[PDB]
């Protein structure tokens, strides 16, 4: 080792060559106050505040900005330190407007806080503030500039991990103001995670304002359901009601950040949502009634079906424990047509060995990986905080992106390579110029969009990419270890569905189709009545009356993502869990507690009765749904390939168009987001 | 794993003081409804006494069951002397609580407990 | 002697006068609390807690107020260690489930790397 | 307040009232926020 | 009335779990291109002994720990899986 | 005096800015004066070369020299506000 | 620091740190501990099979003649496997000073009842009964103090909520007040206050 | 600027008013409903602009210390007026 012994306070610490003197503080335990010092931006060095004596050195450093030279001993206490910190405090509040009560970051502000301990009790500024003029960078992030203390968090965010430039300085000294100089709109995917940074609230959220206060809110820790990256959140309440949603620090998902449908659809979670059991009347429509009347008349009609008779299509946003709750409950009636609405292909090894269809490298392994190769996505929406993490090894491991499909913007450069799919058979045979660049590569990583296993041809089309991955793997200097196929989803249901067994997409319906259609959030409208025979029995399972709940002839109620503890796996396959932060309005119930209770109607009782005992038939059936952030190593990449030289699906001429190209298709893609009013504002902000 | 004792060295002792416990809680019930002049029987107080004793008699701790006979003896001691009123004494028996529904199905029915 | 040796696990749900349907149905969760991304201090995120898991909160009717029917709703219990928290947990008989630490990890920062000759990492702006 | 007048506001009330308890004047409280959650209001057309 | 789906649980890294992983790299293809339509979920785990589920008609569950098995033994466990069917 | 742009009618992206030929030529010669990958040097010289033209700045020229400079405009907006010569009105 | 910051009294601390060593050295047996705050706060923390030595001891000695029983109190510290802290405050009126005895106990190890050293503690270790479940081995008549008759659980163990278990109303067709489980028309209001900034650097604990 | 519903029940300020299949208007059967009729919205949207010839206009909300805390409001944007964040006077820069 090469560490070099530096010293905070006298105490001995061995730090690496090119620690700053604040991470030297950091690692024994203290903390030096910062306003501009960001582990997740560039050291910017403006605002002073972490002004630290070195002793025998008649200057204070910028302990965020410089590196530790041997043998230095850090006063993080001493006289001067904290002279420097009250003077500095002192003129950060000098200019700074009292708006502390009608402030939304009062007590949760990093200005107030560190004014308490580390400035001074008053005020020696007897001159007139300045007031600074306001911005409207959009329907997200409410803009007080007058609050602004001026640490560049903005403009580094935008810069460096949103990849946006539109945020920057115009002015010089005092009249130095942060904004875009020009009425332009910041709207961003990643555009709220400035409201979370920005230390002082000059940056707040225009949804929440205003409407609650940090001490009185109560923090659940969660798991996003908006995609399959399975961002950790906090859900903070107040009194039974969602107040807004923060991020949690996952060093291997979403380092800090989420997205804007994760941080603003939960308003969407009060509209449109469904409270009691309704069942059709004598006139055709949709009205209240008990639990007991809408489990007896789906029961009844359970009864009556047998084999292809009943079938299932699970939604985009359901929790593992109703998918294996309704996977036994249609295999009581001796059913396996229990489907998706995201189209898998099953062909070859198909869902069978869990490696063909996750994220094998990591959310992290793109760190590790120096060529990345994207078929037929647009992770910028589909997996923004996967789009934000290969953008951060863009940035700082020089990363070579290259993109198959549409020329989207990516908030990077990367190679495109053309929007053909036949580009897939000629990297596969050699004679493209980008094959040489995945031969001589070392940490290749092969990632496929299920948004192009969409397509009638996506047999083929993950045929050709695990042709490319496995003539990397198998021939070229990769040593094993390493993953190179890798499938990017967009559903926080899919990796979880797949991994209990289901038949992804509606071919098993429209090849027969049933008398009877279970909906567990089904509001993708892929099978609608026109696809039925004359009288089908659709039930519906959701939490919002979206696009299967207006067909459906019983409506059961369900918990959302914030309403109940549930197992959600995201693409990389760690499976994860919600808590309980509100409970579900009216009579809505759990999930695979109603398809539980049909069960007990329908004299074909579950052996199960609470949450630990699904969790062990979610075990029965793969044990990693129950080990919790916890990514399981899936092999037998060479098996699955084996088994996918076996058909010859014929590859389409239709270029690659992923669903989503602007930011104007990423705001709405499910029942919560389509019934948010926040959401619709984004739309409307965006198109104009 | 070696402990202080309380008043029993091990099980034998203290299920000798659970047995004087329930032969004193069994003498004195009748005491207790005739005195308070409770609307039950004998009978049913003394099914409430055995009621009490084998809820906890998944117990092989003797120090918790050393604690468990004093509170009983702290509780047969309020009900001699007459400190408790006819309230704390009919508290045991949960009278105008509504029956919990105990099966999953009436659970389901009335809300989200498990 | 004055010492007996007593080999059975540890359990006093007898004795803390707890109703049975808040042992046995509750999940306790022991958790380092997540940092507020609102702010940069992490004095928070430096012990264990053990809190339950949420039940119902509905309108009074009178007032509108939340009205509950869990005692444990407001119970945050505060530990040194995670062993001390299952053992506490343990020891009253409330099924647990465990969350690990989660550190931030040791970043590579560099004033100068904001300004290099080849590198994407250069600022374009300060 | 015949030497020294109270300050005019035009929100004080210009009637005073005495204690209305008991009396179908009196003060009945109540929640004076909207409603929380909206629900799904299904369509009154049929739907075969 | 027949059997369903097949479950083969593994570990990648246990020595008991060896025959089992032994069994999918050699004889696992030829398996599943003898029975195409017939899901073999094979599912990875940390530190789990290995097991193979068989589900029949009606939701019936029939279970045969695979522990410590050679690949021979695993292949005549599956295929007394495939020839019983109850 | 002001550090934020409002669209007028004669200060909005749409107001005619375009350098001449020989200020092309001028401008060639620039950025010849910096490494090559950092171009972005030559904003404040064709910036200024833009006020030499125009005799002040609309938010045209701004655009001009971040377009053909490939730099985002916002580091343009910066620059010009940063400096006292380069004149945002007439 | 002469306005307002509190005055340091040396002379206190000085005597009271000798103090200290003369009861450590004296009663090696049971003292573990020795402590003197800031504040010139004397705190001897001993191990719970000296209750009856120490605190006799210093009802006794001429250099001690702590005659006066202040006050007897429990603290829940649930993260200690020892979760319950038994303090002593004892005040000598000869030497004109304050002691704190500090020792240890869990729910199940008696602690032994200092009721013949101070009969001043009859009740209170009782209150100890009562708030924390201590249990005192041959205290005169240990019961309930202060909670109702048929209290379940220990009030002021930081694991027992701020309402109880159950709350008390007038039932009238029993005829009789009664005990149901409680339901709170507004649920008591969680306040998360703490900042997430450190105040005090003196008291900075060592990191893992 | 009190209004009604089609209940007959007045429209508070915030605009809280039961629905008429609610059942807890019977709360006001027999007794009134007490709402405040001085809306604070409508006697804030009297209060003239000020005209004022300075960039920076400060605002304590009158009175001094018995107003609000002194805050700063900058009245560049001649599209919008500066509105107080506590009192909701509103200012306009006359030039
Ligand atoms: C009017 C209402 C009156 C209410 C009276 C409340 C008094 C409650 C006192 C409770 C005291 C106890 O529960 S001590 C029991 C604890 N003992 C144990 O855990 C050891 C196991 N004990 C047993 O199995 C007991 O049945 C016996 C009798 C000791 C042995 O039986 P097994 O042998 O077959
Ligand atoms: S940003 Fe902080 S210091 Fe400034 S007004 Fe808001 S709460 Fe007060
Ligand atoms: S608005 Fe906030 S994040 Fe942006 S520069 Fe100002 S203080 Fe920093
Ligand atoms: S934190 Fe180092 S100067 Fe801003
Ligand atoms: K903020
Ligand atoms: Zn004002």
């Amino acid at each position: 080792s090469n560490l070099i012994e530096v010293f905070v306070d006298g105490q001995s610490v061995m730090v690496e060559p090119g620690t700053t003197v604040l991470q030297a503080c950091e690692k024994v335990g203290m903390q030096i106050p910062r306003f501009c010092y960001h582990e997740r931006l560039s050291v910017a060095g403006n605002c002073r505040m972490c002004l630290v004596e070195i002793e025998k050195a008649p200057k204070v450093v910028a302990a965020c900005a410089m590196p530790v030279m041997k043998g230095w001993n850090i006063l993080t206490n001493s006289e001067k330190t904290k002279k420097a910190r009250e003077g500095v405090m002192e003129f950060l509040l000098a200019n700074h407007p009292l708006d502390c009560p009608i402030c939304d970051q009062g007590g949760e502000c990093d200005l107030q806080d560190q004014s308490m301990m580390f400035g001074s009790d008053r005020s020696r500024f007897l001159e007139g503030k300045r007031a600074v003029e306001d911005k409207n960078i959009g329907p997200l992030v409410k803009t007080i500039m007058t609050r602004c203390i001026q640490c560049t968090r903005c403009i580094r965010f935008a810069s460096e991990i949103a990849g946006v430039d539109d945020l920057g300085t115009t002015g010089r000294g005092n009249d130095m103001q942060v904004g875009t100089y020009i009425e332009k709109m910041f709207m961003s995917e990643l555009s709220g995670n400035i409201i979370d940074i920005c230390p002082v609230g000059a940056l707040t959220s225009k949804p929440y304002a205003f409407t609650a206060r940090p001490w009185e809110t109560r923090k659940t820790e969660s798991i996003d359901v908006m995609d399959a990256v399975g961002s950790n959140i906090v859900v903070s309440t107040r009194t039974g009601e969602v107040m807004r949603i923060l991020p949690r620090m996952h060093e291997d998902i979403n380092e800090e950040w989420i997205s804007d449908k994760t941080r603003f659809a939960y308003d969407g979670l009060k509209r449109q949502r469904l409270t009691e059991p309704m069942v059709r009347n004598e006139k055709g429509l949709l009205t209240h009634t008990t639990w007991e009347d809408a489990l007896s008349r789906v029961a009844g009609m359970l009864q009556s079906c047998q084999g292809n008779d009943v079938a299932a299509i699970a939604g985009g946003l359901v929790d593992a424990e109703a998918l294996i709750a309704l996977k036994d409950l249609l295999n009581r009636v001796d059913s396996d047509t229990l489907c998706t609405e995201e189209v898998f292909p099953t062909a070859g090894a198909g869902t069978d060995l869990r490696s063909n269809y996750l994220l094998n490298t990591t959310i992290a392994g793109v760190e590790e990986a120096d060529v990345v190769l994207l078929v037929g996505t647009n992770p910028r929406f589909e997996a923004p905080l996967f789009n934000a993490r290969i953008r951060k090894s863009w940035l700082h491991n020089d990363l070579k992106v290259a993109l198959i499909g549409s020329p989207v913007d990516l908030t990077y450069r990367y190679d495109h390579l053309g929007d053909s799919p036949k580009i897939l058979q000629d990297i596969a045979s050699g004679s493209h110029p980008f094959s040489q660049v995945l031969q001589e590569a070392k940490k290749p990583m092969v990632v496929l969009g299920s948004s192009a296993l969409q397509r009638n041809d996506g047999a083929a089309i993950l045929a050709a990419v695990s042709n490319i991955a496995q003539k990397i793997r198998t021939s070229s200097g990769v040593t094993g270890d390493w993953k190179v196929m890798n499938i990017l989803h967009r559903i926080a249901s899919q990796v979880a569905a797949l991994d209990l067994g289901y038949k992804p997409g509606v071919e098993a319906i429209r090849k027969n189709p049933p008398k009877m259609l279970f909906l567990l959030g089904a509001d993708g409208g892929c099978v609608t009545r026109q696809d039925l025979p004359k009288d089908c029995f659709i039930v519906y399972q959701g939490h919002h009356g979206d696009v299967g709940a207006p067909i459906a002839d019983v409506i059961l109620p369900g918990a959302a993502y914030t309403e109940k503890s549930a197992t959600y796996v995201n693409t990389e396959g760690r499976a994860q869990q919600t808590k309980v932060a509100v409970m579900p309005p009216g009579l809505a119930r759990e999930d695979w507690k109603i398809i539980r209770a049909l069960s007990e109607i329908a004299g074909m009782t579950l052996p199960y009765d609470t949450l630990d005992q699904v969790r062990n038939r979610l075990e029965e059936v793969s044990p990693n749904l129950v080990r919790y952030d916890d990514v399981e190593g899936a092999n037998y990449f060479q098996q699955a390939s084996e088994l996918s030289k076996l058909v010859n699906q014929q590859l389409l001429a239709d270029p690659l168009v992923p669903p989503q190209l602007t930011i104007k298709d990423f705001y709405m893609t499910d029942s919560i987001s389509r019934a948010s009013q926040t959401m619709a504002k984004c739309v409307k902000a965006v198109t104009e | 794993t070696s402990v202080k004792p309380i008043f029993s060295r091990d099980m034998n002792e203290a299920k000798r003081r659970v047995r004087e416990l329930y032969r004193a809680w069994y003498r004195e019930v009748p005491n207790t409804v005739h005195l308070f002049q409770l609307d039950i029987s004998v009978k049913q107080g003394r099914d409430k006494v055995r009621e009490m004793f084998k809820k906890n008699a998944h117990v092989t701790d003797p120090r918790v069951v050393d604690l468990l006979v004093i509170k009983g003896k702290m509780e047969l001691e309020e009900t001699i002397n007459v400190w408790k009123q006819r309230t704390h004494v009919m508290r045991f028996f949960h009278e105008t609580e509504a029956p919990r529904p105990k099966d999953f199905l009436s659970k389901f029915y009335v809300g989200h407990d498990p | 002697t004055q010492l007996i040796t007593v080999d059975e696990k540890l359990d006093i749900t007898t004795l803390t006068g707890v109703p049975e349907e808040h042992i046995k149905t509750r999940k306790a969760r022991i958790f380092v609390p997540a940092r507020n991304n609102m702010q940069s201090g992490v004095n928070n995120t430096k012990k264990w807690k053990m809190e339950f898991d949420t039940r119902e909160r509905w309108e009074n009717p009178l007032m509108g107020w939340a009205s509950t029917a869990d005692p444990l709703s407001n119970l945050v219990l505060t530990f040194s260690t995670k062993e001390d928290a299952i053992a506490f947990a343990e020891k009253n008989g409330w099924s647990y489930d465990v969350e690990e630490r989660k550190v931030p990890k040791p970043k590579s920062k560099s004033y100068g790397a904001n300004f290099s000759w080849n590198k994407r990492t250069r600022v374009s702006t300060k | 307040p015949t030497v020294k007048p109270p300050t005019a506001r035009k929100f004080i009330w210009t009637n005073h009232k005495f204690n209305l308890s008991g009396t179908p004047q009196q003060y009945v409280p109540y929640s004076t926020t909207r409603k929380k959650i909206q629900e799904w209001v299904p369509p009154s057309t049929p739907y075969k | 009335l027949g059997l369903r789906e097949i479950r083969i649980h593994l570990c990648q890294r246990s020595p008991g779990s060896q025959g089992v992983r032994d069994f999918i790299e050699k004889r696992y293809v030829e398996l599943k291109k003898a029975n195409p339509d017939l899901p073999i979920l094979i599912r990875e785990c940390s530190d789990v002994q290995p097991k193979l589920w068989a589900r029949y008609a009606f939701g019936q569950e029939k279970n045969v720990s695979l522990n410590n098995f050679s690949a021979d033994q695993v292949t005549r466990a599956l295929e007394n899986v495939l020839s019983s069917k109850a | 005096a002001l550090f934020v742009h409002r669209d007028t009618p004669k200060n909005n992206p749409e107001t005619p800015f375009d350098f001449t030929p020989e200020n092309y030529k001028r401008i060639e010669a620039i950025v010849k004066n910096y490494p090559e990958g950092h171009k972005a040097a030559a904003v404040l010289p064709v910036l200024d070369l833009a006020q030499r033209q125009n005799g002040w700045l609309p938010i045209s020229a701004m655009n001009k020299v971040a377009e053909i400079l490939q730099v985002p405009p916002m580091r343009v907006y910066e620059v010009a506000t940063f400096y006292t010569m380069y004149n945002r009105k007439p | 620091t002469r306005p307002t910051v509190r005055p340091r009294n040396d002379v206190a601390h000085k005597q009271l740190s000798a103090f200290g060593e003369y009861v450590a050295e004296i009663l090696p047996k049971y003292v573990q501990q020795v402590q003197v705050s800031c504040f010139s706060e004397l705190e001897i923390c001993i191990h719970p099979d000296g209750v009856i030595p120490v605190l006799t001891f210093l009802r006794d000695h001429s250099n001690a003649q702590f005659k006066s029983l202040a006050d007897l109190t429990a603290v829940d510290i649930p993260t200690r496997q020892n979760r319950f802290e038994i303090v002593y405050n004892l005040l000598s009126l000869r030497f004109n000073s304050r002691i704190r005895v500090k020792t240890y106990t869990d729910e199940l190890t008696p602690v032994e009842s200092s009721v013949s050293v101070y009969k001043a503690a009859n009740w209170y270790e009782r209150e100890i009964w009562d708030m924390f479940g201590v249990f005192f081995a041959n205290h005169p008549d240990l019961r309930r103090i202060l909670t109702d008759y048929g209290f379940e659980g220990h009030p002021f163990r930081k694991d027992f909520p701020l309402s109880g278990y159950v709350e008390l109303r007038y039932d009238d067709e029993v005829k009789r007040v009664v005990a149901e489980p409680v339901e709170l028309a507004q649920e008591f209001r969680k306040f998360d206050l703490n900042s997430p900034w450190e105040a005090f650097p003196a008291y900075r604990q060592p990191p893992e | 600027g009190v209004r009604t519903s089609p209940t007959g029940e007045k429209v508070t300020h915030t605009g809280q008013v039961y629905d008429d299949e609610d059942y807890r208007r019977v709360r006001f059967v027999g007794r009134q409903k007490e709402v405040n009729e001085n809306f604070a919205i409508d006697l804030i949207a009297e209060q003239p602009v000020s005209q004022v010839g300075s960039r920076v206009i400060s605002c304590d909300g009158g009175g001094g210390a018995l107003g609000h805390p002194r805050v700063y409001i900058n009245l560049d944007k001649e599209t919008k007026t500066g509105t107080c964040g506590y009192c909701g006077l509103q200012f306009r820069q006359q030039h």
